[PDB]
């Protein structure tokens, strides 16, 4: 059945501070010891869609992968059927085409009342023979910040009887990465995201993603 | 020859040959490839490749539009014929280093430029890395360029206005363009204009005057001798891995030296889609080298 | 060479030895003379030694024949000297020369006449070193010393002993030169300004007398006598000299472009590679043309200068070998590297003073440029391209360097082309001295012709063609051409990270990267002169002795100043610095590089440079890009700036030294050395006050009252006085201006640098 597009556009919605980091050449000189990854032009927090697909894939590794994965090329033939698998004829080039994540509220936040949009957490660590404190400072892209989520699933006439396993495949990473962190020092509290106005649209060509929305959202 | 096609960028990654790099403004061959590649996979590769066959398709290198149509700098129309100055050695060498470091003027004033003009470079993007890495193994560690542009700057191409292309552009505009698609970097939205009244009379293809090619173009052996013994040009490279479903590894598509935009030429030429695959594979590598040409005072 | 052209050169070389040999003994006898019964009693050749004496046309012309080669040295001198030196009527009155020619002045720095108009600066003669420090032009240096006369005669004498005058030692006794009369006057008359060294003078002198002997020779016109001596005013308004130059594009892409681990050991390799390249071109050419080193005005940064004979034959020697070493670099780089060749004819009239118009100085420099740009932007013809874009390879793996497909041998489970695997063998040769030209062993450096890296006590064993000793002053046992690059290396590459950590532990484990550059070098080398004197100080040998200066500034004195710093000199030649390092040692050897750069110009030409910042393992290529984009950016400040790791931090130069390290950054020091950790915690919240002042402008002076004073309550009574002397300071700087401001930014960024635990 034809080509087609889909896009699932969502409001990530951070929890608890988010840590994506990685500060090379601008963050680099945040004077924090690990500055969040920001825009280049306006200094804002951005989470590079490179994080959402490693983590979501990372997370469906563990759920539709009946042999241990232990390289990303040797993932099960739905993992790499839309995240991409290098070494394989069918499966050179994925069906999910990811987009970084710019912040949304940065208007509402200033309302708020914010001076700035990442704050700095101060943490420490505790010897266990001596006690002496050491302490370190990280970034953290504060929390009630929305950044914009849009994620494009190509239906093409070859691959078409695998809709329905490819949108439960989604689904599941969509609602795993929801429970496992985002980034960040996770296991401590971190990355924390929520997909909000969870939708997705057909876009290029026409499909009824009117029976996808009643399933995504909600359940 | 009839559309001044603009997409809008955010983030785009337009290799150089390395992963480490990221020009600001693609070469025709990644866009005509992409098209390529998105009708085969829609479905419709062949009548794509007979509207490309025929003369009355176009396709531009990538230029630069920020509230008006930008345009490549002219290769060797600094002349002295129309630059000569009383100024000290410095203004002259200062005048030289601005005029090596501009890469893209305006159509506004172009033929300004021609007539002696000094113009200077514009806030079009930032050239920032990314370092990111594989925690599977926990030992790689990569870094990719990228192009976020601002100050309201998009890209345009010039296409003809055909039902085809515009419906594989607007699929395009959610593919991506160049470099890691599938990770964030080269999504646009795509928008359809017409061309300035300022630029149709002048975007050419034949005639016998000193005609700017707006193309990464390669001559055929009938004209190429006539085109460098009268012709100020550029060379580039348009090798590397050629990306396709039909091997499980990869394989280096034939090195191809292009010229690039903007050489001036004293008359026009005929281009070149050009096989670049290697030897004893069935599908081939489609390189496309057609000039679309400004004709200059 | 023939002999006769020799026995020229030596005689043209040498007949300036007399006056260092009459400052060093006092004698009252003329130079002509002293040189003369001075070279006979170390060489028995009547060519050389009457040359030497007769160089001085009005002394005894009668007594040579009309085919002497010494009225062709002699006009040569008047050449290397862009002065009529028989107007002057200073040649035939001994009592006019006694009162003329004031003997008790050293050689003046180029510089005085450059740019404004300053004070006087004097260079006192030494001996070159290696390891020496700089010698510095002060105005106290002017009274002349015949205590440093007299060591310089005893090496020339010890040297010249046993000298064999042949080609092969040609170079070597050059370099020599080089070695001792770069800092002596070649004359010192009042009426002039003595700020050309005796042995730049003497190799002008030698290159214009193997010009104009060429020039004769093809026209078929052998006397001597008539042509420059009787008619010398006529023969200057001849068409007879030719101003050429090359320029290699791709140097830096080729040096900078690799991707893989070992980038380190390829980078050196490839820039001191591309050296020799520019080298053996410049002497592939001279051998072609039957010329020497003394034609050789500059070599550096692929660019060179030439001043040849005005022939026919010239200029089918310069196209045949343009065309073969551009076939010769398509064979083995592709498109990568290109050379391009272009000369401009030029007069002898128009290299003087009171015959050169300071136009006509630089329009024998500009057609050459013009013709090199047009060669430049149309490189190959249609056989070329229509063989480079004939395909038909069927390739799945690449080179990991920079990404060639040619010739792919496997080394160290790596797929590396043979210019790489060149390279890799390369590298490991470099700590030797002495490289080799051989026919097919070694890195191809040019048409049959390789260039080999290889230990002195193997020399013997080896077949050669032409050696080259690297920063070296010494006449050793071999023969050889004589080279200087900056090549100082303290450590690998991949260890400056680890190295930036001091024996506490403080320091971050970064490293960087320095790039620097002179502004409007090119505009120095063509007007720079001309703003005094009305244009009178533009001659062929002040922009040689400029050269050499620059040469002498950036090639073996930058090693000196790397001395004893965790940093390794990539490149340094012309004007373009490259150094990777600890970022500490990195900007010491900046900081100073430009001081001492300023103190050697006088304050004439400023310094551009960019320090970027980089994390362990990044690629070399992305390192040399961003620290370019901030050299850029500095180049941007109108100038005269350094950009510290990013263009935000973009400081005029003298501001960053006075300012920003030891005014600033030493008072942050002083202060947050002595305090606890909630001291130092509050530099984070300084600097967040800092960035954000423009968006809450009153409100943050505010908030930076308020975090001042209360760390003023927190301090200790003792302590309390220093704390409020710190807090005045600090607020003076936050709301004097955004200058200060952004320049203790810097210097908190840079303290919080230094101290980091981590």
């Amino acid at each position: 059945m034809t080509f087609a597009k889909i896009k699932f556009s969502a409001q990530i919605r951070l929890e608890t501070g988010l840590h994506i980091g990685g500060s090379d050449a601008f963050a680099a000189i945040g004077a924090i010891d690990s500055p969040v990854i920001k825009d280049p032009i306006t200094n804002l927090p951005i989470i590079p869609g490179s994080s959402l697909k490693g983590k979501m894939r990372t997370l469906l590794a563990k759920v539709y992968n009946e042999k241990v994965a232990e390289k990303p090329s040797d993932d099960s033939d739905i993992l790499s059927r839309l995240f991409g698998n290098s070494k394989d004829k069918r499966f050179k080039m994925g069906r999910l085409i990811f987009r970084d994540a710019f912040l949304s509220n940065a208007d509402e936040l200033d309302s708020l009342g914010v001076r700035s949009y990442t704050e700095v957490k101060f943490e420490n660590t505790i010897d266990r023979i001596t006690a002496e404190a050491n302490p370190r400072q990280i970034e953290r892209a504060i929390r009630n910040s929305t950044f914009d989520f849009e994620l494009i699933y190509e239906i093409t006439d070859e691959n078409e009887n695998q809709v329905e396993e490819d949108f439960k495949v989604i689904r599941d990473g969509l609602k795993l990465l929801e429970l496992d962190y985002l980034g960040g020092s996770g296991s401590r509290g971190y990355g924390k995201v929520a997909f909000e106005n969870l939708k997705a649209t057909t876009v290029f060509g026409n499909y009824d993603v009117k029976t996808l929305n009643e399933l995504l959202t909600a359940e | 020859t009839y559309k001044l096609y603009i997409m809008t960028f955010q983030n785009a990654h337009f290799g150089s040959g390395t992963l480490d790099s990221s020009k600001l403004t693609f070469s025709a061959d990644r866009i005509f490839s992409a098209l390529v590649l998105e009708a085969l996979k829609m479905g419709k590769l062949d009548a794509f490749l007979a509207e490309a066959n025929q003369d009355k398709f176009t396709l531009t290198d990538a230029f630069p539009f920020q509230f008006g149509p930008f345009l490549p700098k002219p290769i060797g129309y600094p002349k002295h014929d129309q630059i000569d100055q009383s100024v000290d050695v410095k203004e002259v060498r200062r005048q030289a280093k601005l005029s090596k470091k501009l890469q893209f003027l305006a159509l506004e004033n172009v033929d300004d430029y021609l007539n002696g003009e000094l113009f200077e470079n514009e806030e079009h993007a930032v050239i920032d890395t990314v370092t990111k890495n594989q925690p599977h193994k926990d030992d790689n560690l990569y870094q990719v360029a990228t192009t976020r542009f601002s100050n309201d700057t998009s890209l345009y191409v010039i296409a003809n206005e055909s039902d085809l292309l515009n419906e594989l552009m607007s699929s395009l505009q959610y593919s991506g363009l160049g470099g890691k698609r599938s990770s964030g970097f080269g999504r646009f939205e795509l928008d359809i204009q017409n061309i300035p009244l300022e630029l149709s009379d002048r975007l050419t293809k034949n005639h016998s005057d000193k005609v700017m090619s707006l193309t990464t173009a390669l001559p055929v052996d009938a004209d190429l001798e006539e085109a460098m013994e009268d012709g100020h040009y550029l060379l580039t490279k348009s090798s590397g891995f050629a990306f396709s479903h039909a091997t499980n590894e990869n394989y280096r598509k034939q090195d191809l030296y292009k010229f690039a935009s903007g050489s001036t030429f004293s008359k026009t030429f005929e281009g070149q889609i050009v096989d670049v695959r290697p030897l004893d594979f069935p599908h081939a590598v489609l390189n496309y080298a057609k000039p679309l040409f400004f004709k200059l005072e | 060479m023939k002999k006769e052209k020799i026995d020229l050169f030596y005689g043209a070389l040498l007949h300036d030895i007399g006056k260092v040999i009459q400052r060093a003994t006092g004698e009252r006898k003329k130079h002509a003379l002293v040189g003369a019964d001075w070279f006979d009693e170390i060489a028995d050749n009547q060519v050389i030694s009457d040359q030497i004496r007769y160089h001085m046309a009005n002394y005894q012309s009668d007594k040579l024949g009309n085919d002497h080669l010494a009225y062709i040295t002699y006009i040569a001198d008047n050449i290397a000297s862009g002065v009529d030196r028989r107007q002057s009527n200073e040649e035939s009155d001994e009592d006019a020369s006694a009162k003329i020619w004031d003997t008790y002045t050293n050689q003046a720095d180029i510089f005085n006449v450059f740019g404004a108009q300053t004070d006087k600066r004097y260079f006192k003669p030494t001996v070159l070193n290696l390891k020496s420090k700089p010698n510095f032009a002060s105005a106290t240096y002017e009274p002349f010393s015949k205590g440093d006369y007299a060591a310089i005669a005893t090496r020339i004498k010890n040297e010249l002993a046993e000298f064999e005058f042949n080609q092969a030692q040609i170079d070597s006794l050059l370099n020599l030169f080089e070695a001792i009369l770069s800092f002596v006057p070649s004359s010192t008359n009042s009426k002039e300004i003595a700020d050309i060294s005796l042995a730049e003078h003497s190799r002008l002198t030698a290159a214009f007398a193997l010009a104009i002997y060429d020039y004769l020779e093809d026209k078929g016109r052998h006397n001597y006598k008539e042509d420059l001596f009787t008619k010398a005013s006529a023969f200057y308004e001849e068409e007879a000299f030719l101003l050429a130059s090359f320029d290699l594009s791709g140097i830096q892409d080729f040096i900078y472009n690799i991707a893989t681990s070992g980038a380190a050991k390829q980078l050196k390799a490839r820039s001191l590679y591309l050296d020799f390249m520019s080298e053996y071109i410049a002497d592939s050419l001279l051998d072609k043309l039957g010329l020497n080193r003394a034609n050789l005005l500059y070599v550096g940064g692929g660019h060179a200068y030439f001043v040849l004979a005005n022939t026919e034959k010239t200029v089918e020697t310069l196209v045949q070998f343009e065309k073969d070493f551009n076939q010769f670099l398509l064979a083995n780089f592709q498109t990568r590297l290109y050379v391009a060749f272009g000369w401009g004819s030029f007069a002898a009239k128009d290299i003087m003073s009171e015959l050169n118009s300071p136009e006509s100085y630089r329009q024998i420099y500009q057609k050459a440029s013009r013709m090199i740009s047009e060669k430049k932007i149309s490189r190959y013809d249609y056989r070329t391209l229509m063989l480079l874009n004939r395909g038909g390879k069927s390739s799945e793996r690449e080179c990991e360097i920079c990404h060639s497909v040619e010739n792919l041998v496997s080394y160290h489970d790596q797929k590396v082309c043979d210019i790489c695997r060149g390279l890799y063998q390369f590298s490991k040769e470099i700590a030797h001295d002495h490289f080799i030209i051989t026919e097919n062993e070694g890195l191809p450096i040019g048409p049959n012709a390789c260039l080999k890296g290889v230990a002195f006590e193997k020399l013997s064993q080896e077949s050669f063609s032409r050696v080259y000793v690297k920063n070296d002053y010494k006449a050793g046992t071999i023969k050889a051409t004589h080279v200087f690059v900056g090549d100082y290396q303290c450590d690998e590459i991949h260890k400056y990270a680890a190295l930036s950590k001091n024996e506490d532990g403080l320091g971050i484990k970064r490293l960087a990267v320095v790039r620097l550059d002179v502004d409007d070098l090119g505009a120095a080398f063509m007007a720079g002169f001309s703003r005094q004197g009305n244009g009178q100080y533009s001659t062929l040998s002040r922009s040689a002795t400029f050269s050499r200066s620059m040469s002498l500034f950036f090639k073996v004195y930058i090693n000196q100043f790397a001395s004893d710093k965790k940093l390794s000199i990539i490149y340094a030649g012309g004007d373009d610095v490259f150094a990777i390092g600890s970022w500490q040692d990195i900007i010491a050897f900046t900081v100073e590089l430009r001081q001492n750069f300023i103190k050697w110009t006088n304050g004439k030409l400023t310094l551009s440079a960019g320090i970027g910042l980089f994390a362990d393992k990044t690629p070399i290529s992305l390192m040399a890009h961003q620290t370019g984009e901030l050299e850029e950016a500095a180049k941007g400040n109108e100038k005269d700036s350094i950009s510290l790791f990013s263009s935000d931090y973009t400081f005029k130069f003298d501001r960053f030294i006075t300012n920003v390290y030891d005014d600033k950054l030493e008072q942050i020091r002083y202060f947050f050395n002595h305090q606890d950790e909630r001291g130092k915690n509050f530099i984070y919240k300084l600097i967040e006050l800092l960035r954000n002042y423009e968006s809450e402008e009153k409100m943050n002076v505010a908030r930076l009252a308020y975090y001042l004073t209360r760390l003023e309550e927190l301090t200790d009574k003792d302590e309390r006085d220093k704390f409020k002397q710190f807090k005045k300071l600090f607020f003076k700087w936050y709301t004097n201006n955004e200058s200060d401001r952004k320049e203790a930014e810097l210097a908190l960024l840079l303290y919080v640098y230094e101290i980091r635990k981590d």
